[PDB]
């Protein structure tokens, strides 16, 4: 346990040195992806039965 | 309205469903049991007696009176059982082996038994409690070198109940001690049974001529009480 | 996967004969089995068909009622019994395995006939346009004979392209007009228009041999006339 | 040893205060008035019967028409989700299985449970049967999940704390990921197959690097065991589900917790979480016998998948977004649309 | 009208629920529940086919609908009014196998066996009826039959002495099995309530045996002795007797599949 605890600090520290961007930028990123792929997902926009393979 | 290939596709799916039906027969005619307990308790001796007569799961098969039982012993797995125990929610009964020879583990066993009984995913599952290596328990207590009251200071106040039915050839001291641990386990079993599962303690030993028959008679009672409760009879 | 065919021999015009196709090396109990005829100097034609598990059986209207197809899974052997043979039934016979499920490749393995020489409507026709085209290594060769739209409502096409190496059993090349069979190099791209079809190939030195097609939309399985490539 | 905890606490709370300084606006405030998804009505199209015992896991194929499911009776069944036909039924060697995976190439399926073994089946072979190809046996705990990387690379999560990257050809684990303190329950691969996230019983989620064996990042937002983890289609965020009626959204860049998908009316614990193709909808399967639909940007309940008898265990959305499958403990698969 | 009309509504409205809520629900596709569906179908057919026609017969004291109607209306009444009894007899055997032999209940009671009980309950109960009303084995002495039955009018299916005993024996067997297989269960369910340390087993078995005995037994008892002690029983005191078995068929889907909580719980998930 004289070095197993040191390994924890060694890992945590190397994890501590990363770059964090503003949360508003991430919010904008997810919102933009959702808007860009909005008109394609057939889960919110009910697809008509003509080309829906799950019917009858 | 189907192509000549879709007809042979549906025909294949029918023969898959026909084989699944044949496999529903064997599944419904077999009863699944889960062994539990601790390392000191002679589970390996129990499974070796019937079988003769980093895997992580060991399965053994035995059938008495033309009905098949499958026992699943958990092999190389971690100490925690919080997660993989919800998987065993449809077994008929749990066989919880306990060693009575040494007195230090008995307190540990009550901690183990209490958590299994009160588990949320194991309600409506009855426990065929075993007390093993009873012969060695008699030898230790008759010698008298090791006391019981030091570990549990109630062995003196407690007296053997009139319901005890010991065989000839055993002194009151063995019977007083043997029935003391049995009632200790039941003391926590009765509290949370809640009319759903029941405990069936026994007094088996290391080597026994017949052991499966005890599980047979308990399993028959276990589900007979389940059907009777199902039909609003019990 | 290697199956042999037994029987054949000299037979009288009116007698009976038994034909066997013994399977080995695969789960014969889960495979539909066909029999396909090939005249000594003409194309190939269908004969019969027995599904896996003997659930359904079809026959060719040419000789319906005179032939029987039977299975034996325990022994993994297929049988054909012929009664009242005529002069038209003189040809070589091939037992073709095929399995039908989403994504499967029917008619994939054939097996060559071993000493299988014998003695004396509202269907779809697949008479290929040509019978011989000059070929040299380097240039592609391609040539659609459908009397009906080979395009079911599901979306498939049901055209199988086979190749006949000179001197032994045929092989599968393309199934459903757009799927390249396993175990053969790039020999086709995917092209068809419901009723018109072609098989574009660089030609190597082994492509020589007959090159004909098949239909699988309706219960009768009608083959093409036969196209040959020569060097 | 006494000289380590004192500075480890200081480092940890420095990380905490830097994390606090990083965030400045709640994502609920950012997406406050953009659009409501409205009520969503989805109904069964096919129902798939034929499983004897209950089912734990199921995985969609890449062609968006096939799916494979595993059951407690030791059966792997591959379905044709269009015509309901049973393409394949595979009998397992171990009756206790908790996960199954379908290869992206469509010619491999894998399963593994309480036997500490991940088995590989090749569907397409010259003979007409599905058989075992490789049996990866290197763990000391029950296998909780597995995901194919390619035709010969797979990552497995075990009841034993370690997550291991394998190599089907050699049958030896190339890399071992040992960073957790409990049992890892789920793992979700990235769209680019370069950085996966795994959740464990210590209420902590960790983002890893496939090339090396280094745990890149760690997220701790829940208080109970993490039961299901899913990755956003963008590859820069992921949502998880734990045993406290709560789902949370974490961003791999902002390193925060964005939304908390919970309601006062929920007591059961999550079992499976998945995203829509556009990422607009979050689908979570609960233990109160029915699934749910969540607006991933407004954090509202906008749909319930009512029809099921027992507790749902596995949930999934097909690649093209045509439909969503759902398995449960009543041994019935329901394709919704 | 009035009382008779209400019994017809119950035999169809209270029975349509059982037959609708088994086929639609895959949660209730157990082999034991298919026997209840067949029993429900038989009771529904009684409520739709034989009961409306017998309603006017009991209020006008005459068979207005010709004679073929009668030669036919009686035979299927005897056919599948006695097919409700075989279903009860087989449900009893079910319970007995479930309780007396609990280790092998799913092994013996597969769908293959519950499908053999429905065929027996439906075909045997019909082939013996249609061979009695039409073949003429019902009456060996017709001279007394004509005066009492035909000339006055109305149809009451009187039975001669030689064949009335046979009629009785196709209610005795559906009844001897029910009580013998419920006497044993009462005891078994008694020794198991004392083993835990009774009140509920007596109440449940009481209703399932009093409902059957209070309806089918009184009518058949008076219908078996009327071929020995002349025919002193008035015709007017026979309408209630024939209607008792109709009443029994109306309450059946209520004692079974309605007194149990596993069915109400599954049906309460409508909304
Ligand atoms: N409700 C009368 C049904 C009936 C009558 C006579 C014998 C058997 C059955």
């Amino acid at each position: 346990s004289i070095a197993q605890a040191r390994k924890l600090v060694e890992q945590l520290k190397m994890e501590a040195n990363i770059d964090r961007i503003k949360v508003s930028k991430a919010a904008a990123d997810l919102m933009a992806y959702c808007e860009a792929h909005a008109k394609e997902d057939p889960l919110l926009t009910p697809v008509p039965a003509s080309e829906n393979p799950f019917r009858e | 309205t189907l192509s000549a290939e879709d007809k042979a596709a549906v025909e294949r799916s029918k023969m898959i469903e026909k084989q699944l039906q044949k496999d529903k027969q064997v599944y419904r005619a077999t009863h699944r049991l889960l062994l539990l307990g601790a390392d000191n308790s002679g589970k390996s001796t129990i499974v070796k007696q019937m079988r003769i007569y980093t895997s992580g799961i060991f399965e053994t098969k035995f059938q008495v009176d033309k009905v098949n039982f499958h026992m699943f012993d958990v092999g190389a797995q971690r100490d925690e059982r919080r997660k993989w125990i919800q998987c065993f929610n449809d077994v008929t009964a749990i066989i919880f082996v306990v060693d009575s020879s040494d007195y230090n583990r008995l307190q540990e066993a009550l901690n183990d038994f209490k958590s299994i009984w009160n588990n949320r995913w194991l309600r409506t599952i009855s426990v065929i409690l075993f007390l093993n290596k009873q012969d060695l328990l008699a030898e230790k207590v008759l010698a008298g070198k090791s006391k019981i009251e030091d570990y549990f200071p109630e062995f003196a106040r407690y007296t053997t109940p009139e319901d005890a039915t010991p065989e000839p050839g055993e002194d009151p001291r063995v019977t007083r001690a043997k029935y003391f641990i049995r009632d200790e386990f039941l003391r926590i079993s009765t509290a949370s049974g809640d009319g759903r599962h029941y405990c069936y303690p026994h007094f088996t030993c290391s080597v026994d001529t017949e052991n499966a028959r005890r599980i047979f008679n308990d399993c028959r009672d276990i589900i007979q009480r389940m059907h009777l409760r199902q039909y609003e009879l019990l | 996967v290697q199956l042999v065919e037994s029987g054949g021999g000299l037979v009288q015009p009116g007698g009976s004969r038994k034909l066997s196709c013994s399977a080995s090396g695969f789960a014969f109990s889960s495979f539909g089995m066909h029999w396909v005829r090939q005249a000594p100097e003409k194309g190939l034609e269908w004969v019969a068909y027995i599904s896996s598990g003997s659930g359904t059986i079809y026959y060719a209207d040419t000789v319906k009622g005179r032939f029987t197809i039977s299975r034996d899974d325990p022994k993994n052997t297929l049988f054909l019994q012929m009664t009242s043979l005529r002069s038209e039934d003189t040809a070589m016979y091939y037992c073709v395995r095929s399995i039908y499920y989403y994504g499967s490749s029917p008619f994939d393995f054939w097996g060559q006939g071993t000493t299988l020489t014998v003695s004396a409507s509202a269907d779809i026709v697949m008479t290929q346009a040509t019978s011989s085209v000059p070929v040299t290594p380097g240039e592609s060769v391609s040539i659609c004979r459908s009397s009906k739209s080979l395009l079911h409502s599901n979306g498939n096409t049901y055209l199988y392209w086979f190749l006949q190496r000179p001197g032994q059993s045929p092989q599968l090349l393309i199934y459903r007009m757009s799927n390249l069979a396993s175990g053969v190099p790039d020999r086709f791209s995917g092209s068809g228009s419901g009723t018109a079809f072609t098989l574009t190939i660089r030609l190597e030195a082994e492509d020589v041999g007959v090159y004909y097609c098949m239909q699988h939309l309706e219960y009768p399985l009608t083959f093409g006339a036969g196209t040959k490539l020569e060097l | 040893l006494d000289q380590l905890r004192q500075e480890a606490e200081q480092l940890k709370n420095q990380i905490r205060d830097a994390r606090k300084a990083c965030a400045d606006a709640t994502l609920s405030q950012i997406t406050n008035n953009i659009d409501p998804v409205g009520r969503i009505q989805m109904r069964t199209r096919r129902t798939l019967r034929g499983h004897l015992a209950k089912i734990y896991a199921m995985h969609w194929g890449t062609d968006s028409r096939l799916l494979v499911s595993a059951s407690q009776d030791g059966k792997l069944i591959i379905w044709d989700s269009y015509t309901t036909n049973k393409v394949h039924a595979i009998p397992l060697r171990s009756s206790w299985v908790m996960t199954c995976a379908y290869a992206p190439s469509g010619n491999y399926v894998a399963c593994g449970g309480l036997d500490n073994i991940c088995s590989i089946y090749n569907l397409k072979t010259r003979e007409g049967n599905v058989r075992v190809s490789r049996e990866l046996a290197g763990h000391t705990g029950y296998l909780s999940c597995c995901r194919f990387l390619d035709d010969n690379q797979i990552v497995t999560s075990s009841g034993d704390t370690t997550c291991a990257l394998w190599d089907i050809e050699t049958g030896q684990q190339t890399t071992t990921f040992t960073g957790h303190t409990g049992d890892v329950m789920s793992l979700s691969l990235a769209p680019d197959t370069r950085l996966f996230v795994s959740g464990a019983c210590d209420a902590s989620a960790k983002l890893w690097d496939v090339r090396e064996g280094m745990c890149r990042q760690t997220f701790t937002g829940h208080e109970s065991d993490i039961n299901a983890i899913c990755f956003f289609p963008n590859g820069n965020a992921f949502a998880t589900g734990s045993d406290d009626a709560t789902c949370r959204l974490f961003d791999l860049r902002a390193d925060q917790e964005l939304m908390t998908y919970s309601h006062d009316n929920i007591i059961c614990g999550i079992t499976s979480v998945s995203f829509s193709k556009s990422g607009r909808l979050l689908l979570a399967g609960y233990d109160d016998f029915n699934c749910n639909v969540w607006d991933a940007l407004k954090a509202d309940r906008a749909g319930v998948l009512a029809g099921h008898d027992n507790r749902v265990s596995c949930l999934g959305v097909t690649d093209d977004g045509m439909a969503v499958a759902t398995g449960s403990w009543d041994s019935f698969l329901k394709i919704w649309n | 009208y009035g009382v008779l009309g209400l019994g017809a509504l119950l035999a169809v409205f209270g029975n349509l629920l059982v037959i609708i809520a088994i086929l639609h629900f895959k949660q209730l596709h157990t082999p034991t529940n298919f026997l209840v569906a067949s029993l429900a179908c038989a009771d529904f057919l009684v409520g739709v086919t034989v009961m409306p026609f017998s309603t006017v017969r009991s209020v006008e004291s005459c068979w207005y609908f010709g004679e073929s109607y009668c030669k036919f209306h009686t035979c299927f009444d005897t056919s599948f009014c006695f097919a409700s009894l075989f279903h009860l007899c087989c449900i009893s055997i079910d319970r007995y196998i479930a309780v007396t032999d609990p280790l092998t209940y799913p092994t013996k009671f597969t769908v293959s066996v519950s499908g053999l009980c429905i065929a027996l309950s439906w075909f045997f109960s019909v082939t013996y009826s249609f061979s009695i009303f039409y073949t003429g084995a019902n009456e060996e002495g017709i001279e007394e039959l004509v005066v009492a039955l035909t000339c006055v009018g109305g149809c009451q299916a009187p039975l001669n002495q030689n064949w009335v005993l046979l009629c009785f024996l196709l209610f005795f067997l559906p009844t001897v099995v029910m009580v013998f297989l419920y006497g044993r269960i009462f005891l078994v369910a008694k020794y198991q309530a004392r083993k835990i340390e009774e009140r509920k087993a007596a109440k449940t078995l009481g209703i399932a045996m009093a409902a059957f005995l209070v309806s089918w037994l009184p009518y058949i008892i008076d219908a078996v002795i009327d071929a020995y002690m002349n025919f002193i029983t008035p015709a007017y005191v026979y309408e209630i007797l024939v209607w008792c078995v109709y009443y029994n068929s109306a309450m059946n889907p209520l004692i079974y599949a309605f007194f149990y909580p596993w069915f109400r719980k599954a049906i309460k998930l409508i909304v």
